């Protein structure tokens, strides 16, 4: 609206809060689950 | 459809009765019928298939009638008959397979698999030989509305339901009162459990009631009613309603007192049984009410008094069970059984030829989801496909 | 969101097991240890509480969730206890000469009591069932009881002569009294120092957990002599130091919180 | 319970649960020392009990609990009975104290403790207030700005703080909900607790014995309600008051109802 | 039906006998221990009774899968029929009965016995595969 | 004879129960008793061993299959117990002050520990599971622990001033320490007169049998304060003499050996 007063790096300002929330943590959980499912074959698809 | 059944029956009776050496006095009628069918068929061209992996086959009928000059039978007659019968049998099998797989909500009785729409014409009416089977007889009765009936042995009228109900619950699940039930196929195994053995309840008595509502009326049912349900009479670890946590259940089986089994019809009671165990009857009922009680034994030996204390720990939970199996039954409508292969034939055809899901039947035709919602359209399509499956089983089992 | 109503619930058996609510219940709950002063004395340190909290932090319990609340003695604790947390652990020292006292404390805290008051000078009270007991707390309770007959006369006691009564408690800090159920009693109590309440025992309390640090398990929760039970939240250890006991509690806290469950009330 | 309830308008109005709740419940009156003093009798409690015994309340169900003063009563009131009646004397100089008492007992509070020295707290909604009890409470507060500095007060000079209570035994404090306050309280003599206001407590019944109905429970000055269990008598004696209570106890219990949330002996719940 | 299938087999064709509750399984009651000891105090295994037209299989672990990975233990039973079947109508249920109460079973060599005090849970990740 | 591997075993339910291996296991096995010096002291006989052997000879155990092995005291026995026989019995006197040591002895012999060594001067150790404990033997062990944080710094202790460490033992001949599993500990120990070993508790040893002689059952084998179990080979007796105890053991030696079972490892 006015670039109110000589603000800081807004991308960093928003990101340092962005990467603590449900969205990013769920992304990390999903990637971790995919990696863990890819890793082993002896578990037997234990997530049902 | 009647003409399809008549085709299948005359072909079965042909492959049975027409054999070397036999006496034409036994097959004169069937040969006149076979010649009539050949005459009514010659000059027609059918098509079959085109849904799924079903191949698109075109049937042409140009055959020759069977002579009536002979006075005994021989191989030069049987072999002609067989080389003419194999084609009709393949035709009937492909027609039944193209008919078991099609559906419609708009007049599902009305035939699909348009070859059968054609066979339903007026010129094909000269093929009716005898509509003697149960399914085709009930079909004809329905078309000419009358009191039908299908007889069943261990019918699968109860959808699989395995569930509990707690009328006194706690987070720790340590003092509970409730009822557990498994209703599957023809069997109902119910069990009311109280963890306090009815110590704080009035008269040292705790009531239990199980109401079952059938999706189709039954008549002349023979029922086997016994106490002490088996599958809910040993230790168990069950989840809660929301599935988060689990609870334990260590049962101790007692006997139902004041037991009362009521077979009802439209809310009015029809049959009632007080403390009768074994083989009983139910003449007309769409509803079952099993009402039993858990009565604290007033006189107790040391070994049993050491199990039901006046305090909450309650490491032994008193149960009262009931098994109820519908051995035989009769139904105005069509169901599945433990005796007949109709549903198996249908489902096998559909799984084999990879039929997509239609607007009526659920995927894979699972009896649970197909009985839980037994709406008239589903009932009609089910009667149709069961009838033609019986027809196909008369020839190729 | 109905309150005060008991409704039938329903579920199934083809429903799958959900995930481990531990590592979230820790964050969204609170834990309160109750240790005796001998522990702190033997330890001879002043950072041990923060040390145990930093240890718990490795088990999942955050910093501002764990609390340590000291009590000088079993009887002092028994004098008007107030256990108000979301998970309570109590470390009880064993003493033969305090057996009934630390059984009454257990019967008081492990269980949940519905308490009404008592005006001795006016009314003559009776018990109706095996759960309506009389619990008296204070500095020194000296209780005496006279059962009465159909015509409100005494039975082997004189309603006037207080000395003829049958003393059942002599200078105790906590008394839990069960008397014959079905007769009207008249009491003498040092009401200046002790308050007595007619309390009906409800179902158990699943929020607290007693841990007998020393000798064999003796606690008889149930007043009746036939059962003499032992529950899941009644634990036992053998001790020669206290650092080892607290390390054990910490390492097996998850077993304790599995043995316990939040309160229904 | 998260489940639903169901009913029907064809069912029948069942018999009266009165004449059985009287037998399976307890009643408890809270009278001032002034009353016993004016009466000058020792067996008036047994008298009132024998009178209740006509109205149905059995012998060992009615209790009387003396309280020397409204403030001494407001200091940690422990109401533990299935039915509570309170007789409350009016005094202009005590109006706010006997309104805070009303807001405390008539309602059901869910309290957490408050550590002044290490942390600083704020109120979120209009039901989250700070209640302090003890012998002599004196509360001073300084609201802070976004960058953790004072507003018309200094974080160090406690005299700069704004005094909201002086020499009070019970204080209910509502401040601007959404700013961080720094407190100064006589912790040695008064404990303070952050309490949320849940639904009402249908177990108690306040009876203002003198002046007009002035109690403003709801701190917002826009409702000024008069609940059902907020009564008024005009008095020249205490025997007439007690006779009135005894003769119209049925209406009082019809105006009250046993609690719904849980069992607890004090005037509030604790959740740390 | 019998003489018809006889004539068919003579004149080779796809026959069929429709059976109700067929006795195709030979009576086989037996167990299989994949983690055993001499004292039989921590066991993992599967027990089966295949009789007539019915099967009752049950997998037991004495540790309830505390050391196993992901808190899960797998059990498999492969019944290899002697003749093919078609259009089978089958009734499958959980929590087999005759392997659900206290038992005292001898070991393989019939030398010693071991106790079995069960606690029934539900089978998860259940898979029934009909193969040909 | 595939050792070093574990294969699926199979059987049936139609095979009949075979003969009684008793009267052969006695002959092809050995039985070792462990009695206290007080027994022979009270007895004051030189031929009591030959007497008990001639008595065993009636039960079936031959002459030179029985062994007696004295021990002056429970702590001297706890100091490196070397039980090498085919059926071991251990008669244990009760002392309320020795409870923890005579429970550690049980937790050490009743079970089968897989023990790796430890060197305190170099490394800092942590536990991984709840059965990975530290057992210290010797004549006088004085054990102190300082837990560390994520960044290798103490918690309520300093990594130089050993006096600030936390004490769990003080001049004990046998100690079994469990600490918080997930944190590295720095240790101080009297290495000269004590050896510490990091051991994992495997499945139990079915080859020994403890028989408490006196007081109530107190032995909490499982370190976790939830189980407090009583195993089958954890026996109790009440005593006033010792000849009666030995006669009881001899008369009921078959039930004892049925409760025991030849080892696996
Ligand atoms: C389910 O539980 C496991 C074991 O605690 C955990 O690793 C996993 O993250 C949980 N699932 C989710 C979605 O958090
Ligand atoms: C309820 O009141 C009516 C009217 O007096 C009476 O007839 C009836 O019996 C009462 N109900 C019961 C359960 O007694
Ligand atoms: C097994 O025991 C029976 C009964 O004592 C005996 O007759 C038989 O000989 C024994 N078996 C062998 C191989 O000795
Ligand atoms: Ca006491
Ligand atoms: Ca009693
Ligand atoms: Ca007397
Ligand atoms: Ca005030
Ligand atoms: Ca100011
Ligand atoms: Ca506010
Ligand atoms: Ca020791
Ligand atoms: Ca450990
Ligand atoms: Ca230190």
């Amino acid at each position: 609206k006015s670039t109110i007063d000589a603000a800081k790096s807004m991308a960093t300002s928003v990101m340092k809060k962005f990467k603590k929330s449900g969205l990013a943590n769920s992304v990390s959980t999903l990637t971790d689950s995919l990696s863990d499912a890819a890793s082993s074959i002896s578990r037997g698809a234990s997530i049902r | 459809m009647d003409v399809l059944y008549s085709l299948s029956k005359t072909l079965k009776d042909a492959r049975d009765k027409i054999v070397e050496g036999t006496l034409y006095s036994n097959v004169s009628d069937l040969i006149q019928q076979f010649n009539q069918m050949i005459i009514t068929m010659n000059g027609n061209e059918f098509q079959t298939g085109g849904i799924g992996n079903l191949p698109i086959r075109n049937w042409n009928f140009d055959f020759g009638l069977l002579g009536t000059t002979l006075l005994n039978l021989d191989a030069n007659y049987v072999e002609t008959a067989r080389n003419t019968i194999d084609y009709f049998v393949d035709f009937v099998d492909n027609v039944c397979m193209d008919e078991m797989v099609r559906e419609s909500q708009r007049n599902g009785i009305a035939p699909q698999s348009d070859s059968l729409r054609k066979l339903s014409g007026i010129k094909f009416k000269r093929i009716n030989f005898d509509n003697s089977s149960e399914y085709i007889e009930n079909w004809n009765l329905q078309n000419r509305r009358q009191r039908t009936g299908f007889t069943f042995h261990k019918p699968n009228i109860f959808p699989y339901s395995a569930s509990f109900t707690l009328n006194r619950s706690q987070p720790a699940h340590d003092n509970l009162m409730g009822t557990m039930w498994l209703n599957a196929g023809s069997e109902i195994q119910v069990a009311g459990f109280d963890y306090s053995c009815a110590i704080n309840a009035p008269a040292n008595i705790q009531q239990f009631e199980h109401i079952v509502q059938l999706r189709r009326v039954l008549t002349t049912a023979t029922i086997t009613l016994l106490p002490d349900a088996e599958r809910f009479s040993f230790p168990r670890v069950i989840n809660s309603a929301d599935g988060a946590t689990t609870w334990y259940f260590n049962p101790v089986i007692l006997r139902p007192n004041n037991v009362e089994v009521e077979f009802l019809l439209n809310g009015q009671i029809i049959n009632t049984y007080q403390a009768r165990f074994g083989t009983i009857i139910a003449r007309n009922f769409d509803t079952i009410r099993l009402s039993f009680q858990l009565m604290r034994p007033p006189n107790m030996t040391p070994a049993v008094a050491a199990l039901f204390p006046n305090a909450q720990p309650f490491e032994h939970h008193a149960t009262v069970g009931l098994t109820l199996r519908i051995e035989s039954a009769v139904c105005e409508s069509v169901l599945a059984d433990a005796s007949k292969t109709m549903l198996a034939n249908v489902t096998s055809v559909r799984q084999e030829y990879a039929i997509p899901v239609g607007p009526v039947f659920p995927p894979g035709m699972n009896w649970t989801d197909l009985i839980t919602n037994y709406s008239p359209s589903r009932e009609d399509n089910l009667q149709r496909v069961f009838t033609v499956a019986s027809i196909r089983s008369m020839l190729v089992k | 969101q109905n309150y005060g109503i008991n409704l039938p619930i329903t579920g199934s058996m083809d429903t799958a097991y959900a995930n481990s609510t531990q590592e979230e219940t820790f964050l969204t709950s609170t834990l309160c240890l109750y240790y005796p002063t001998e522990a702190a004395t033997e330890i001879n340190d002043n950072s041990w509480k923060d040390t145990l909290s930093q240890l718990f932090l490795t088990k999942g319990w955050p910093t501002g969730s764990v609390y340590f609340k000291e009590y000088t003695d079993i009887a002092s604790f028994s004098v008007d206890p107030q256990l108000y947390c979301d998970y309570n652990v109590v470390l009880m020292k064993y003493d033969a000469t305090l057996q009934l006292d630390m059984s009454e404390l257990a019967d008081l805290i492990l269980n949940e009591w519905l308490c009404n008051p008592m005006d001795i000078t006016l009314y003559y009270y009776q018990q109706t069932d095996e759960a309506n007991k009389w619990i008296s707390m204070g500095s020194s309770c000296t209780i005496k009881v006279c059962p009465l007959n159909t015509q409100t006369l005494g039975i082997g006691c004189l309603t006037t002569d207080t000395a003829t009564f049958e003393e059942v408690a002599t200078a105790e800090k906590l008394v839990i009294t069960d008397v014959v159920d079905g007769v009207n009693h008249k009491l003498d109590v040092t009401t200046a120092t002790c308050t007595i309440r007619n309390c009906k025992k409800l179902g158990p309390r699943e929020n607290v957990a007693v841990i007998q640090v020393g000798g064999s398990d003796v606690l008889d929760i149930t007043a009746d002599p036939t059962t003499a039970p032992q529950t899941e939240r009644m634990m036992r250890i053998n001790w020669k130091k206290w650092w080892q006991v607290f390390y054990t509690v910490v390492d097996y806290v998850n077993q304790i919180i599995q043995a316990m469950s939040k309160r229904s009330r």
